[PDB]
Protein backbone atom coordinates (compact mmCIF):
# COMPACT_ATOMS: atom_id res chain seq x y z
CA UNK A 1 0.00 0.00 0.00
CA UNK A 2 3.11 2.21 0.72
CA UNK A 3 4.87 3.68 4.20
CA UNK A 4 8.08 3.43 5.56
CA UNK A 5 7.65 0.34 7.69
CA UNK A 6 5.03 -2.38 7.68
CA UNK A 7 4.30 -4.14 11.12
CA UNK A 8 1.78 -7.14 11.49
CA UNK A 9 0.97 -8.00 14.93
CA UNK A 10 -0.70 -11.30 15.06
CA UNK A 11 -1.03 -12.79 11.29
CA UNK A 12 -3.54 -16.13 12.22
CA UNK A 13 -3.58 -18.91 9.69
CA UNK A 14 -5.78 -22.11 10.59
CA UNK A 15 -6.48 -24.85 8.25
CA UNK A 16 -9.03 -28.10 8.23
CA UNK A 17 -9.01 -30.98 8.51
CA UNK A 18 -6.00 -31.22 11.22
CA UNK A 19 -6.52 -28.06 13.05
CA UNK A 20 -3.29 -26.84 11.85
CA UNK A 21 -2.59 -23.20 13.03
CA UNK A 22 -0.21 -20.91 12.86
CA UNK A 23 0.86 -17.87 14.63
CA UNK A 24 3.09 -14.89 13.81
CA UNK A 25 4.54 -11.44 14.07
CA UNK A 26 6.51 -9.81 10.73
CA UNK A 27 7.74 -6.44 10.56
CA UNK A 28 9.31 -4.77 7.06
CA UNK A 29 8.36 -8.36 6.12
CA UNK A 30 10.78 -10.26 8.28
CA UNK A 31 9.70 -12.71 10.65
CA UNK A 32 9.38 -11.50 14.32
CA UNK A 33 8.34 -14.47 15.87
CA UNK A 34 5.84 -17.20 15.96
CA UNK A 35 3.89 -18.97 18.75
CA UNK A 36 4.26 -22.53 19.07
CA UNK A 37 0.97 -23.43 19.78
CA UNK A 38 1.78 -26.89 21.39
CA UNK A 39 4.51 -25.94 23.60
CA UNK A 40 2.84 -22.03 24.26
CA UNK A 41 6.02 -20.57 23.79
CA UNK A 42 6.81 -17.12 21.38
CA UNK A 43 9.67 -18.31 19.09
CA UNK A 44 11.78 -15.46 18.36
CA UNK A 45 13.94 -15.42 15.18
CA UNK A 46 16.50 -13.35 16.59
CA UNK A 47 17.23 -14.24 20.10
CA UNK A 48 18.22 -10.99 20.81
CA UNK A 49 15.08 -9.10 20.35
CA UNK A 50 14.04 -12.06 23.13
CA UNK A 51 16.05 -9.80 25.54
CA UNK A 52 14.53 -6.27 24.62
CA UNK A 53 10.80 -7.09 24.23
CA UNK A 54 8.82 -9.55 24.62
CA UNK A 55 5.39 -11.24 23.85
CA UNK A 56 3.01 -13.43 26.03
CA UNK A 57 1.84 -16.43 23.93
CA UNK A 58 -1.21 -16.96 25.07
CA UNK A 59 -2.04 -14.03 22.61
CA UNK A 60 -1.74 -16.58 20.24
CA UNK A 61 -3.83 -19.27 21.05
CA UNK A 62 -6.48 -17.04 21.33
CA UNK A 63 -6.31 -15.14 17.79
CA UNK A 64 -6.16 -19.07 16.85
CA UNK A 65 -9.12 -20.06 18.39
CA UNK A 66 -10.86 -17.26 17.10
CA UNK A 67 -9.44 -18.99 13.79
CA UNK A 68 -10.84 -22.62 14.45
CA UNK A 69 -14.34 -20.53 14.98
CA UNK A 70 -13.72 -18.56 11.71
CA UNK A 71 -13.31 -21.18 9.75
CA UNK A 72 -16.24 -23.26 11.04
CA UNK A 73 -18.63 -20.15 9.99
CA UNK A 74 -17.07 -19.64 7.03
CA UNK A 75 -16.66 -22.83 5.68
CA UNK A 76 -20.57 -23.46 6.16
CA UNK A 77 -21.55 -19.63 4.53
CA UNK A 78 -19.68 -20.27 1.44
CA UNK A 79 -21.33 -23.55 0.64
CA UNK A 80 -17.98 -25.66 1.93
CA UNK A 81 -16.19 -24.37 -1.20
CA UNK A 82 -12.29 -25.68 -0.83
CA UNK A 83 -9.20 -24.59 -1.41
CA UNK A 84 -7.74 -24.67 -4.79
CA UNK A 85 -4.06 -25.96 -5.35
CA UNK A 86 -1.27 -24.09 -6.52
CA UNK A 87 2.04 -25.03 -8.06
CA UNK A 88 4.86 -23.81 -5.34
CA UNK A 89 8.30 -22.59 -6.91
CA UNK A 90 11.64 -22.91 -5.49
CA UNK A 91 15.00 -21.16 -6.46
CA UNK A 92 18.56 -22.28 -4.12
CA UNK A 93 21.06 -19.49 -3.67
CA UNK A 94 24.07 -19.44 -1.65
CA UNK A 95 23.74 -16.71 1.62
CA UNK A 96 27.19 -15.09 0.65
CA UNK A 97 29.63 -15.82 -2.27
CA UNK A 98 31.01 -19.60 -2.36
CA UNK A 99 35.02 -19.96 -1.34
CA UNK A 100 36.39 -23.40 -0.41
CA UNK A 101 37.71 -23.39 3.39
CA UNK A 102 34.67 -20.95 4.48
CA UNK A 103 31.32 -22.64 5.96
CA UNK A 104 28.43 -20.96 4.28
CA UNK A 105 24.13 -21.28 4.08
CA UNK A 106 22.33 -23.01 0.54
CA UNK A 107 18.70 -20.81 1.15
CA UNK A 108 15.63 -22.63 -0.79
CA UNK A 109 13.18 -19.84 -1.31
CA UNK A 110 9.86 -21.25 -1.93
CA UNK A 111 7.14 -18.79 -3.51
CA UNK A 112 3.40 -19.29 -4.64
CA UNK A 113 2.19 -21.99 -1.80
CA UNK A 114 -1.45 -22.46 -1.64
CA UNK A 115 -2.49 -24.11 0.79
CA UNK A 116 0.26 -23.22 3.03
CA UNK A 117 0.83 -26.85 3.42
CA UNK A 118 4.24 -28.40 2.15
CA UNK A 119 7.35 -30.40 2.56
CA UNK A 120 10.58 -29.17 1.58
CA UNK A 121 13.95 -30.84 2.00
CA UNK A 122 17.61 -30.97 1.38
CA UNK A 123 19.44 -33.74 -0.73
CA UNK A 124 23.44 -33.59 -0.58
CA UNK A 125 24.78 -35.71 -3.70
CA UNK A 126 21.37 -37.41 -4.23
CA UNK A 127 20.80 -38.68 -0.51
CA UNK A 128 18.70 -36.97 2.40
CA UNK A 129 20.38 -34.63 5.12
CA UNK A 130 18.22 -33.76 8.49
CA UNK A 131 21.62 -32.10 10.13
CA UNK A 132 22.13 -28.44 9.72
CA UNK A 133 18.57 -27.48 8.36
CA UNK A 134 16.43 -25.01 9.63
CA UNK A 135 13.03 -23.84 8.19
CA UNK A 136 10.78 -20.67 8.42
CA UNK A 137 7.11 -19.79 9.23
CA UNK A 138 4.70 -19.24 5.89
CA UNK A 139 4.95 -15.71 4.69
CA UNK A 140 2.17 -13.83 3.84
CA UNK A 141 1.99 -12.32 -0.05
CA UNK A 142 -0.23 -9.54 -1.50
CA UNK A 143 -2.29 -12.06 -3.29
CA UNK A 144 -2.78 -14.04 -0.20
CA UNK A 145 -0.84 -17.33 -1.28
CA UNK A 146 2.55 -17.65 1.12
CA UNK A 147 6.10 -18.16 0.90
CA UNK A 148 8.93 -19.96 3.12
CA UNK A 149 12.56 -20.77 2.94
CA UNK A 150 14.74 -23.54 4.22
CA UNK A 151 18.52 -23.32 5.26
CA UNK A 152 21.15 -25.96 5.06
CA UNK A 153 25.11 -25.15 5.84
CA UNK A 154 27.67 -26.18 4.18
CA UNK A 155 31.20 -26.60 3.42
CA UNK A 156 32.37 -25.53 -0.22
CA UNK A 157 33.55 -28.40 -2.37
CA UNK A 158 34.16 -29.60 -6.16
CA UNK A 159 32.92 -32.72 -4.65
CA UNK A 160 29.54 -31.57 -3.40
CA UNK A 161 25.99 -31.08 -5.18
CA UNK A 162 22.66 -30.53 -4.05
CA UNK A 163 19.11 -30.54 -4.56
CA UNK A 164 16.06 -28.51 -2.58
CA UNK A 165 13.05 -30.93 -2.56
CA UNK A 166 9.68 -29.87 -2.88
CA UNK A 167 7.04 -31.74 -2.32
CA UNK A 168 3.16 -30.20 -2.23
CA UNK A 169 -0.53 -31.32 -3.40
CA UNK A 170 -0.40 -28.50 -6.07
CA UNK A 171 2.43 -30.58 -7.73
CA UNK A 172 2.23 -33.60 -10.04
CA UNK A 173 5.70 -34.48 -8.94
CA UNK A 174 8.00 -33.46 -6.17
CA UNK A 175 10.15 -30.70 -7.54
CA UNK A 176 14.09 -30.87 -7.45
CA UNK A 177 16.09 -27.43 -7.51
CA UNK A 178 19.40 -28.58 -8.41
CA UNK A 179 22.23 -26.82 -7.66
CA UNK A 180 26.15 -26.98 -8.16
CA UNK A 181 29.39 -24.65 -6.80
CA UNK A 182 31.12 -24.02 -10.67
CA UNK B 1 13.59 -5.65 29.28
CA UNK B 2 11.25 -3.42 27.27
CA UNK B 3 8.04 -3.97 26.66
CA UNK B 4 5.39 -6.64 26.22
CA UNK B 5 3.61 -6.14 22.21
CA UNK B 6 0.01 -6.38 21.78
CA UNK B 7 -1.26 -8.32 19.52
CA UNK B 8 -4.32 -6.80 16.94
CA UNK B 9 -7.15 -9.02 17.81
CA UNK B 10 -9.08 -10.89 15.55
CA UNK B 11 -12.39 -10.54 15.49
CA UNK B 12 -15.00 -13.56 15.81
CA UNK B 13 -17.80 -13.95 13.12
CA UNK B 14 -21.59 -14.64 14.31
CA UNK B 15 -11.03 -31.06 0.66
CA UNK B 16 -9.10 -28.26 2.92
CA UNK B 17 -10.48 -25.11 3.79
CA UNK B 18 -8.31 -22.17 5.33
CA UNK B 19 -8.52 -18.86 7.13
CA UNK B 20 -6.39 -16.36 7.77
CA UNK B 21 -6.60 -12.86 9.55
CA UNK B 22 -3.93 -10.25 8.59
CA UNK B 23 -3.30 -7.32 10.28
CA UNK B 24 -1.17 -4.26 8.99
CA UNK B 25 0.06 -0.92 10.34
CA UNK B 26 1.61 1.42 7.88
CA UNK B 27 3.96 3.49 9.09
CA UNK B 28 4.95 6.78 7.34
CA UNK B 29 7.63 8.90 9.14
CA UNK B 30 7.52 6.91 12.01
CA UNK B 31 4.37 7.14 14.08
CA UNK B 32 3.72 10.80 12.07
CA UNK B 33 0.94 8.69 9.80
CA UNK B 34 -0.59 5.58 10.07
CA UNK B 35 -2.69 3.51 8.15
CA UNK B 36 -4.15 0.34 9.95
CA UNK B 37 -6.08 -2.59 8.01
CA UNK B 38 -7.62 -5.88 8.76
CA UNK B 39 -7.77 -8.44 6.10
CA UNK B 40 -10.54 -11.47 7.07
CA UNK B 41 -9.90 -13.87 4.28
CA UNK B 42 -11.51 -17.22 3.40
CA UNK B 43 -9.52 -19.64 1.55
CA UNK B 44 -7.60 -17.07 -0.67
CA UNK B 45 -10.30 -14.50 -0.33
CA UNK B 46 -10.58 -11.55 1.40
CA UNK B 47 -14.34 -11.00 2.17
CA UNK B 48 -14.43 -8.41 5.19
CA UNK B 49 -11.86 -5.72 5.55
CA UNK B 50 -11.34 -2.55 8.56
CA UNK B 51 -8.99 0.16 6.94
CA UNK B 52 -8.54 3.27 9.17
CA UNK B 53 -8.60 5.60 6.31
CA UNK B 54 -12.26 4.15 5.94
CA UNK B 55 -13.45 4.62 9.50
CA UNK B 56 -15.43 1.23 9.64
CA UNK B 57 -15.82 -2.37 8.48
CA UNK B 58 -16.54 -3.01 4.84
CA UNK B 59 -17.84 -6.17 2.93
CA UNK B 60 -15.07 -6.49 -0.01
CA UNK B 61 -16.87 -9.56 -1.63
CA UNK B 62 -20.72 -11.25 -0.53
CA UNK B 63 -19.44 -13.88 1.55
CA UNK B 64 -18.71 -11.27 3.87
CA UNK B 65 -21.94 -9.29 3.66
CA UNK B 66 -23.29 -11.41 6.57
CA UNK B 67 -20.31 -9.88 8.84
CA UNK B 68 -20.48 -5.69 8.12
CA UNK B 69 -23.10 -4.87 10.05
CA UNK B 70 -22.52 -6.84 12.95
CA UNK B 71 -19.01 -6.27 12.83
CA UNK B 72 -19.61 -2.44 12.89
CA UNK B 73 -21.89 -2.67 16.07
CA UNK B 74 -19.76 -5.26 17.91
CA UNK B 75 -16.16 -4.85 17.21
CA UNK B 76 -15.66 -0.94 15.96
CA UNK B 77 -14.67 1.10 18.35
CA UNK B 78 -12.15 -1.55 20.07
CA UNK B 79 -10.38 -1.87 16.61
CA UNK B 80 -10.43 1.56 15.30
CA UNK B 81 -8.86 2.56 19.01
CA UNK B 82 -5.68 -0.24 17.60
CA UNK B 83 -4.24 2.13 15.29
CA UNK B 84 -2.47 3.56 19.03
CA UNK B 85 -3.12 0.56 20.93
CA UNK B 86 -1.70 -2.11 18.50
CA UNK B 87 0.49 0.07 15.55
CA UNK B 88 1.50 3.18 17.62
CA UNK B 89 2.24 1.24 20.86
CA UNK B 90 4.47 -2.00 19.35
CA UNK B 91 6.01 1.03 16.79
CA UNK B 92 6.84 3.51 19.72
CA UNK B 93 7.68 0.66 22.38
CA UNK B 94 9.04 -2.66 21.03
CA UNK B 95 10.40 -1.86 17.46
CA UNK B 96 12.61 1.31 17.95
CA UNK B 97 14.44 -0.65 20.52
CA UNK B 98 14.82 -3.76 18.27
CA UNK B 99 14.02 -3.67 14.40
CA UNK B 100 14.77 0.25 13.57
CA UNK B 101 17.98 -0.17 15.67
CA UNK B 102 19.38 -3.47 13.75
CA UNK B 103 22.13 -2.00 11.38
CA UNK B 104 24.25 -5.04 9.83
CA UNK B 105 27.26 -4.11 7.69
CA UNK B 106 27.36 -5.23 3.99
CA UNK B 107 29.91 -7.64 3.08
CA UNK B 108 31.53 -6.80 -0.50
CA UNK B 109 33.46 -9.48 -2.58
CA UNK B 110 34.79 -9.31 -6.14
CA UNK B 111 34.71 -12.90 -7.74
CA UNK B 112 35.33 -13.93 -11.77
CA UNK B 113 32.01 -15.24 -13.00
CA UNK B 114 34.46 -12.67 -18.71
CA UNK B 115 32.29 -11.38 -16.06
CA UNK B 116 32.79 -9.32 -12.85
CA UNK B 117 30.64 -10.36 -9.64
CA UNK B 118 30.22 -7.96 -7.28
CA UNK B 119 29.07 -9.90 -4.05
CA UNK B 120 27.12 -7.59 -1.39
CA UNK B 121 25.91 -9.74 1.56
CA UNK B 122 24.36 -9.57 4.93
CA UNK B 123 23.17 -6.33 5.17
CA UNK B 124 20.23 -4.73 6.51
CA UNK B 125 18.05 -2.38 6.61
CA UNK B 126 17.28 -2.72 2.67
CA UNK B 127 18.54 1.08 1.66
CA UNK B 128 21.79 0.28 -1.19
CA UNK B 129 23.83 1.27 -3.17
CA UNK B 130 26.34 -0.50 -5.24
CA UNK B 131 28.33 0.74 -8.67
CA UNK B 132 31.16 -0.59 -10.35
CA UNK B 133 34.16 1.90 -11.66
CA UNK B 134 36.86 1.00 -14.33
CA UNK B 135 39.98 3.25 -14.07
CA UNK B 136 38.47 5.57 -11.67
CA UNK B 137 34.87 6.45 -13.82
CA UNK B 138 31.45 5.12 -13.34
CA UNK B 139 30.71 1.83 -15.44
CA UNK B 140 27.09 1.77 -16.72
CA UNK B 141 27.20 -0.43 -19.88
CA UNK B 142 27.02 -3.83 -19.50
CA UNK B 143 26.25 -3.96 -15.87
CA UNK B 144 22.84 -5.40 -14.15
CA UNK B 145 21.95 -5.81 -10.80
CA UNK B 146 19.46 -8.10 -8.71
CA UNK B 147 16.85 -6.86 -7.33
CA UNK B 148 17.16 -7.21 -3.75
CA UNK B 149 17.64 -10.77 -2.28
CA UNK B 150 15.79 -11.03 1.03
CA UNK B 151 17.64 -13.77 2.84
CA UNK B 152 14.50 -14.71 5.18
CA UNK B 153 17.15 -14.13 8.23
CA UNK B 154 17.22 -10.53 8.59
CA UNK B 155 19.28 -10.00 6.31
CA UNK B 156 19.69 -8.85 2.03
CA UNK B 157 22.31 -9.71 -0.78
CA UNK B 158 22.41 -8.28 -3.94
CA UNK B 159 24.57 -8.74 -6.80
CA UNK B 160 25.68 -6.80 -9.26
CA UNK B 161 27.28 -7.90 -12.66
CA UNK B 162 29.84 -6.43 -15.28
CA UNK B 163 30.62 -7.65 -18.63
CA UNK B 164 34.37 -7.09 -18.83
CA UNK B 165 37.69 -7.55 -20.72
CA UNK B 166 40.63 -8.16 -18.47
CA UNK B 167 43.37 -5.81 -19.95
CA UNK B 168 46.73 -5.37 -18.52
CA UNK B 169 47.03 -2.15 -16.25
CA UNK B 170 43.12 -1.59 -16.03
CA UNK B 171 41.70 -1.42 -12.45
CA UNK B 172 38.03 -2.43 -11.73
CA UNK B 173 36.39 -0.95 -8.09
CA UNK B 174 33.01 -1.95 -6.58
CA UNK B 175 31.76 0.88 -4.55
CA UNK B 176 29.42 0.41 -1.63
CA UNK B 177 26.86 2.97 0.35
CA UNK B 178 25.08 1.88 3.43
CA UNK B 179 23.60 3.25 6.43
CA UNK B 180 25.67 0.94 8.49
CA UNK B 181 28.55 2.73 6.70
CA UNK B 182 30.26 6.10 7.87
CA UNK B 183 32.22 6.15 4.17
CA UNK B 184 31.93 4.22 1.34
CA UNK B 185 33.34 0.87 0.88
CA UNK B 186 35.28 -0.03 -1.88
CA UNK B 187 37.36 -3.06 -3.16
CA UNK B 188 39.38 -3.47 -6.41
CA UNK B 189 39.98 -5.90 -9.16
CA UNK B 190 43.36 -6.07 -11.21
CA UNK B 191 44.17 -8.04 -13.74
CA UNK B 192 45.49 -10.69 -13.13
CA UNK B 193 42.81 -11.42 -10.51
CA UNK B 194 42.94 -8.76 -8.22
Amino acid sequence: IEADHVGSYGIVVYQSPGDIGQYTFEFDGDELFYVDLDKKETIWMLPEFAQLRSFDPQGGLQNIATGKHNLGVLTKRSNSTPATNEAPQATVFPKSPVLLGQPNTLICFVDNIFPPVINITWLRNSKSVADGVYETSFFVNRDYSFHKLSYLTFIPSDDDIYDCKVEHWGLEEPVLKHWEPE
Amino acid sequence: RGYGGRASDYKSAHRHFVVQFQPFCYFTNGTQRIRYVTRYIYNREEYLRFDSDVGEYRAVTELGRPDAEYYNKQYLERTRAELDTVCRYNYEETEVPTSLRRLEQPNVVISLSNTLVCSVTDFYPAKIKVRWFRNGQEETVGVSSTQLIRNGDWTFQVLVMLEMTPRRGEVYTCHVEHPSLKSPITVEWRAQSE
